[PDB]
């Protein structure tokens, strides 16, 4: 725990890899019972 | 004996809404679980997996099914109109009337501010409404 | 899809990458850095039109999401004015360049000293047939439901003493009170609200052990769903109430603020003892008459300073909600 | 540990007293053949409340099976339930209606009277030869002096003035006045009907 | 060309209105390929399409048309696009992507990167990291501060960034080691960073190194080629999966490595050739 | 092998002799071998069952030997028949 | 004193070897039971008396079944068979036997435990220089997994198929590499 493990992680997944990132909220938590 | 009477009365109470359910008493979890099967589904879901009206009706039926095992000559109760909203409240009052007007061993005094005479289910005999003239 | 579409996509991706909720100043800075490479340099501009050029793009994304099945809600945080705007020396953009909050200003000098509303990416679908899980199983869902229930139950306090825990909210409340009028005698009432408070009760879960509870709670805190105060009490953040707008109103009987419809989580709530009627079970303003911090500031500085709930003196008001 | 032995001996003596009390009880039902549909005796025909809480001397003829008092809230709606619980005999703390029995008395009057008319004409009556077709239960609450009783009959002949006769009559009629669920107040009903956790339902049941 | 964008948006809205099942399929793809950041299989696509069609009682559209509609909706709303993947047996034994006849797909962004927005993101991450683990500490129940990253930061879950950094380090090790790296020497090289090799769980992630490598292999980040022998014993060789090949291109890898060693922009020449030499036989292109 | 003995089952009904041949790799670490050199890589073991003759006669690279030689070879290959770890049967 | 010194010396010589052996066999047990999704280790409990040392096997394949010694009556047949087969497999690389023989093993165990033990066998066969097992499948199982390394052999005969002796290419049963050159 001495080196920047976030700055490299910030360069990745943002500058390169063009990877979509989504929160994906806990929607199935509130599932309607459809009575 | 008490749990058997409560279970049977709860089963007979749920038939008013065309439901079919049961009570389960668990000592491992020290909890009472209500299972209700309504018209739409084919599996008895947990009572918490329902709507507000169904849960309120189940709670009222549980109240009656808890009064049942203890044979009481006289039973008295205060208002319940604030715990049930619109149509469910009418159905709950109907359940109270239907389940309590039949039994002769138990005399019930229900004190409510809501006018029962507005409910169409007043023509049934054995129900006494004493509306206070003085407000 | 040359310039405007790329900027809209970048703004939406930045909103999503921040786990839905993101600060509005960060969005403004991102829009500035996207527009400075879009059409010339845009050096001669004003923030009064920058906010509109952000809002119109936000609405353009929002209508597309709505026709797709999503929405971005500009829900205002419970804490407002400069208390939430300060953050850590405003926006971040020393032997080395590692801690420079006031440096790297956009263009010559651009700064937003006021910011209260947060943009949150939410899903309007209720049943959600398509999605059944994200990264968790049913045990974690049950633990989350139990934590939500405990947070809802803890809202009501019996008496409370003059502990006067002063970390964030009560300082802003006192500032608003002294701005309205200078009393400094009995503004700090001995009534407290614990709407978002739990330390040991969450640890009493049966299915999951203490280590699993700690790991799940830490993961949720890192995901910005449950936040901790300075004392160390867990509670629901703005993200949870922004997403579950219907879960906290249908299953649980809650009231809205002075606005048309909004979820109140913190602010001022006294209610004295005669609540509106008696409600299902809990009382003390459990049916209506709740305010935010910014809403309280707006109401107290305008006409009808006294509470409209059948009359309430300011002496008994000032209840702190944590 | 001698305290454990003392506790054991005390519990044993309590069990001995309880078994003697059980041995003392006899049969109280004679099985009059007679004739089902008709209600048994013991129900309250009428309650009259003279200078009790808010309203003045008031008559109310309760029905045999189901009663729906539509006294509006804030007009002594809960007065009837409090009066019935007090007259039939119950602990003040269990009722939780009023700070003290003194406050139940109407302001400006030193005494209040609660009179109940239990029915004995129908079957299951408790000493129908002595009490007749009705049993009258009147309780007097006075600011000065102890609360008075009489278990008078229709003719006004005060059969008793004690309280043990109250308990004997009530137990024969099987009226659980000691159980705070048979006579549900507003707060108790709210607590029961709003139960959510299965543990809360189990506890209340 | 504002009118062109407006009419394209109107056409996309008409398409999504005409095919309700397309919206649900897009939502399901955005859920699966992003929540678990895994590779979507072709076989499950037909099953979910058939199930959605039966639920909506709508005749099943052509798979190519559904794929085109999904790609158009993603590009018009989220800016994403689905690219096909080749088969792993081709490498063991300019190509236009399959798109419609590929057995696997993954969500990929298709917008050129800027020069300051990424700098802003990395600077914010560095600013938050200076106080995240200051004096060898951690946030959460360990300390009394929960909202350490202000109201909201770019750190996401405080572990996804570490996961991506470790993934980038592993990819750099595999890419530059002549496209052939052994497990033991890879562990030894990773030990230089500070990751324990005694089985103890790594910090922040709280996941053992072996489990992390297994997860990376499962997510198609690396390929466990097994050229096991006898004289020496079992041999674990790490390769580059097709997902990594699709995510990281030549220009993308050059841009990523430009800031790795901090070389000046004037000396950008003579580096792409070295990157190509280091990559060797890794890309099917 | 922990099972019932039925020699006649192996022999084809009508045929006098039933023959099994098994070939294994050979290494210079096993002694008492016939016709096969240490550097050789082939060990051929043949078992024949016949009704008329009742004896234990095996073949090593097609050379008749007593069962003792093949048994000690099996012992020197670190493989065991009686031990239940190397061989697993229903019993 | 001399007796206790000799006992301590003997115990000191004996302890590390069996300790490392037990650790290795427990690690092999865990790596073979990982596919089952269960945790188990072959522990050697060592009381003060040396003869009272016993072997404990940790079982997790069934959540209902508590951690206990292997036994047929309490546990299901298929899970027990899978556990003992994996225990046999663990003690193979250490042994110098060229191969191991298992009979009446692929016969169905619930079609689920048998599936997972076939998966374990596939994983073991993935490693090179492994022992050859002569597998027996009295009962056919639907959807059997066939690894590329292993090859299936069939001995069944068909009415339309000519006699094996008269047909030159029918002498080989369940073999495909024979037809191809080299």
């Amino acid at each position: 725990s001495q080196f920047n493990w976030f700055r490299i992680g910030a360069l990745y997944n943002t500058i390169s890899k063009n990877a979509p990132i989504t929160d994906h909220l806990m929607g199935p938590l509130s599932i309607e019972k459809k009575p | 004996g008490t749990c058997f009477d409560a279970d049977m009365d709860f089963r007979a109470s749920l038939k008013v809404r065309k439901f079919s359910g049961n009570l389960s008493f668990i000592k491992d979890t020290k909890s009472l679980e209500i299972y209700i099967l309504t018209t739409n589904d084919e599996k008895a879901r947990n009572v918490d997996t329902l709507s507000g009206g169904e849960k309120s009706f189940s709670q009222m039926a549980l109240l009656l099914a808890t009064w049942k095992p203890m044979r009481s000559r006289i039973i008295a109760l205060d208002e319940f109109d604030v715990f049930m909203d619109q149509v469910n409240r009418k159905i709950g009052t109907t359940l109270i009337v239907k389940k309590l007007k039949d039994i002769a061993r138990t005399q019930t005094i229900i004190i409510t501010p809501q006018d029962i005479g507005k409910i169409a289910d007043i023509d049934s005999s054995g129900v006494s409404i004493h509306r206070m003239r003085d407000p | 899809p040359v310039t405007g579409d790329a900027t809209a996509k970048y703004l939406l991706q930045y909103i999503l990458s921040a786990r839905g909720i993101c600060h509005e100043n960060a969005l403004i800075l991102a829009l500035m850095r996207l527009e400075t490479d879009a059409s010339t340099l845009n050096t001669e501009w004003s923030i009064q039109q920058w906010v509109d050029k952000l809002n119109d793009y936000i609405n353009a994304i929002n209508v597309k999401l709505n026709l797709l099945g999503y929405k971005i809600i500009r829900i205002n945080h419970g804490i407002g004015r400069n208390a939430v705007t300060l953050k850590a020396k405003q926006n971040f953009e020393n032997t080395a360049i590692r801690a420079h909050n006031n440096d790297y200003a956009v263009l010559q000098s651009i700064v937003l000293p006021e910011s209260n509303r947060f943009f949150v990416y939410v899903n309007l679908a209720s049943t959600e047939e398509t999605k059944l899980a994200t990264r968790f199983n049913q045990n974690e869902i049950e633990f989350m439901k139990w934590a939500i229930e405990q947070f809802m139950i803890s809202g009501e306090t019996i008496v409370e003493g003059p502990a006067l825990e002063t970390s964030i909210i009560v300082k802003e409340v006192n500032r608003i009170l002294v701005a309205a009028t200078g009393d400094s005698n009995l503004a700090k009432w001995r009534k407290f609200s614990t709407f978002t408070v739990g330390s040991t009760n969450l640890f009493q879960f049966q299915e999951l052990t203490a280590t699993d509870i700690e790991d799940l709670l830490l993961r949720l805190c890192e995901l910005k769903w449950f936040y901790r105060t300075q004392e160390g009490k867990f509670g629901i953040d703005l993200r949870c109430i922004a997403e579950l707008e219907e879960y906290l109103t249908s299953m649980y009987n809650l009231n809205t603020c002075q606005n048309c419809h909004k979820l109140a989580i913190q602010g001022v709530r006294c209610g004295n003892e005669s609540c509106r009627e008696e409600n299902e079970e809990t009382g003390e303003n459990s049916l209506s008459q709740i305010w935010h911090v910014d809403c309280f500031k707006h109401y107290i500085t305008h006409v009808s300073k006294n509470c409209d709930r059948c009359g309430s003196s300011l002496i008994t008001e000032g209840v702190y909600v944590i | 540990i001698e305290q454990v032995d003392d506790e054991l001996l005390s519990l044993t003596a309590q069990q001995e007293n309880e078994e003697q009390q059980q041995q003392r009880k006899r049969r109280r039902h004679q099985f009059a053949p007679m004739t089902l549909e008709e209600s048994p005796s013991g129900y309250i025909k009428k309650v009259i409340l003279r200078n009790f809480m808010c309203h003045e001397h008031f008559e109310l003829e309760l029905g045999s099976r189901l009663n729906f008092i539509v006294g509006n809230n804030g007009s002594g709606k809960s007065a009837i339930l409090t009066a019935i619980t007090i007259g039939l005999g119950a602990k003040a703390s269990e009722t939780n209606r009023g700070s003290s029995l003194k406050d139940l008395i109407r302001e400006g009057c030193y005494s209040a009277k609660i009179i109940l008319h239990l029915d004995n004409s129908k079957y299951g009556a408790y000493q129908q030869g002595i009490f007749g077709n009705e049993i009258i239960v009147e309780r007097i609450i006075k600011r000065d002096g102890p609360a008075s009783f009489s278990l008078r009959s229709e003719n006004g002949k005060e059969i008793s003035n004690k309280k043990k006769d109250i308990q004997t009559v009530v137990d024969y009629f099987s009226v659980p006045v000691s159980n705070p669920m048979c006579f549900l107040s507003q707060d108790a009903a709210r607590s029961f009907l709003t139960a959510s956790t299965s543990q809360d339902k189990y506890s209340h049941f | 060309d504002s009118d062109v964008d407006l009419t394209e948006d109107l056409a996309v809205a008409k398409i999504v209105k005409e095919n309700p099942v397309a919206r649900k399929m897009v939502r399901y793809i955005l859920s699966r390929g992003e929540s678990q950041n895994s590779i979507i299989t072709r076989n499950k696509l037909q099953s979910v399409i058939h199930e959605a069609a039966r639920e909506e009682n709508i005749a099943k559209p052509s798979f190519s048309k559904m794929f085109m509609d999904i790609n158009a909706i993603l590009y018009n709303v989220y800016g994403f696009e689905l690219q096909g993947l080749p088969s792993k047996n081709n490498m063991n034994a300019m190509p236009e992507p399959l798109g419609h006849r590929a057995q696997k797909f993954i969500l990929l962004n298709n917008v050129p990167h800027s020069k300051n927005f990424d700098d802003f993101k990395i600077l914010q991450s560095a600013h938050t990291y200076e106080e995240l683990i200051v004096t060898g500490e951690y946030i959460g129940d360990d300390i009394a501060s929960g909202t350490s990253n202000t109201l909201e930061s770019k750190l996401s879950t405080d572990r996804d960034l570490v996961y991506k950094g470790v993934l980038s380090v592993i990819l750099c090790i595999v890419f530059f080691s002549k496209n052939n790296i052994l497990h033991q020497e890879l562990i030894k090289f990773l030990e230089t960073f500070g990751i324990p090799s005694d089985g103890s769980k790594i910090a922040i992630l709280n996941i053992t190194i072996e489990d992390l490598i297994k997860s990376l292999e499962k997510r198609e980040y690396i390929v466990r080629l097994e050229e096991k022998s006898d004289t020496d014993g079992e041999v674990i060789s790490y390769r580059i999966g097709r997902r990594t090949q699709a995510e990281l291109g030549l220009e993308s890898l050059e841009k990523l490595v430009q800031e790795i060693m901090g070389l000046e922009k004037e000396q950008t020449k003579s580096l792409h050739d070295d990157i190509i030499k280091s990559i060797g036989d890794s890309y099917s292109i | 092998i922990g099972r019932s003995k039925k020699v006649e089952d192996f022999i084809k009904n009508g045929q006098d002799v039933s023959k099994i041949e098994i070939t294994l790799k050979n290494s210079p670490n096993v002694t008492d071998i016939e016709y096969i050199d240490a550097r050789d890589e082939t060990i051929k073991i043949t078992r024949i069952i016949t009704r008329s003759k009742r004896r234990s006669d095996y073949l090593i690279n097609d050379y008749q030997v007593s069962e003792s030689v093949v048994k000690t070879l099996v012992a020197q290959l670190n493989i065991q028949l009686d031990n239940l770890c190397q061989f697993l049967s229903q019993e | 004193e001399t007796i206790k010194a000799k006992l301590k010396e003997d115990h000191a010589v004996l302890e590390p070897k069996l300790d490392d052996i037990v650790s290795k066999i427990s690690a092999r047990f865990a790596r073979l039971f990982n596919n089952v999704g269960s945790a188990g280790a072959v522990r050697l409990e060592k009381p003060k008396d040396y003869a009272e040392w016993k072997i404990e096997i940790m079982v997790k394949f069934r959540d209902n079944a508590p951690l206990k010694k292997l036994d047929s009556h309490t546990q299901s047949g298929g899970e027990r068979a899978v556990s003992t087969v994996l225990y046999m497999i663990a003690l193979q690389e250490f042994t110098s036997a060229p191969f191991r023989v298992v009979d009446e093993i692929n016969q169905g165990m619930d079609s689920r435990n048998e599936r997972i033990v076939h998966k374990a066998m596939v994983e073991n066969a993935c490693a090179e220089n492994t022992s050859q097992y002569f597998l027996i499948t009295p009962k056919l199982l639907t959807g059997l997994h066939y690894h590329e390394k292993m090859r299936i052999h069939c001995v069944m005969a068909g009415s339309w198929i000519p006699n094996p002796s008269e047909d030159p290419k029918m002498i080989h049963f369940g073999e495909t590499s024979n037809y191809s050159f080299d």
